[PDB]
């Protein structure tokens, strides 16, 4: 019951990206919630944002994301050079079986 | 007889003592024939209640 995720997308400097994460009713459904996850390369990871909503701190605030029903999706306003890692959108599932499942993963690449 | 006049000596007559009844030989079970199995795990797990 894995998330279904875009392998990779490319943007430049400057300007909006957008990234999306969809699933199906027994996961994304009955109101749960998603939250995000990143990867640079050849270091221990971080969260992005937790709830949807809300946002942790020692993150910039170029970051943004909602959700829409059956899918989810989240914005960068400005994307920069160290914006170069792997980005996971993780939600859960109605049994005990899919407590943490995660999607694929997507990459974005400047210029 | 003597058992049931509680008595070593039986006088001339005809005396009732047991009852006979026919013991059954087998077993014989009966139930539907289905296969589906019931989804208890279903609603004993799951996340929130
Ligand atoms: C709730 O989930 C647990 C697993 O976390 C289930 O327990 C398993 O049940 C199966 C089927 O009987 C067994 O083969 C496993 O060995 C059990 N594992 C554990 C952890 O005991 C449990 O059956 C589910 N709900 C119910 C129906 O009680």
């Amino acid at each position: 019951s894995v998330l279904t995720q875009p392998p990779s997308v490319s943007g430049a400097p400057g300007q909006r990206v957008t990234i999306s994460c969809t699933g199906s009713s027994s996961n994304i459904g009955a109101g749960f919630d998603v939250h995000w996850y990143q990867q640079l390369p050849g270091t221990a990871p971080k969260l992005l944002i937790y709830g949807n909503n809300n946002r942790p701190s020692g993150v910039p605030d170029r970051f943004s994301g909602s959700k829409s029903a059956t899918s989810a999706s989240l914005a960068i306003t400005g994307l920069q050079a160290e914006d170069e890692a792997d980005y996971y959108c993780q939600s859960s599932d109605s049994s005990l079986s899919g407590l943490y499942v995660f999607g694929t993963g997507t990459n974005v690449i400047v210029l | 007889t003597k058992c049931t006049l509680k008595s070593f000596t039986v006088e001339k007559g005809i005396y009732q003592t047991s009852n006979f009844r026919v013991q059954p030989t087998e077993s014989i079970v009966r139930f539907p024939n289905i296969t589906n199995l019931c989804p208890f795990g279903e609603v004993f797990n799951a996340t929130r209640f």
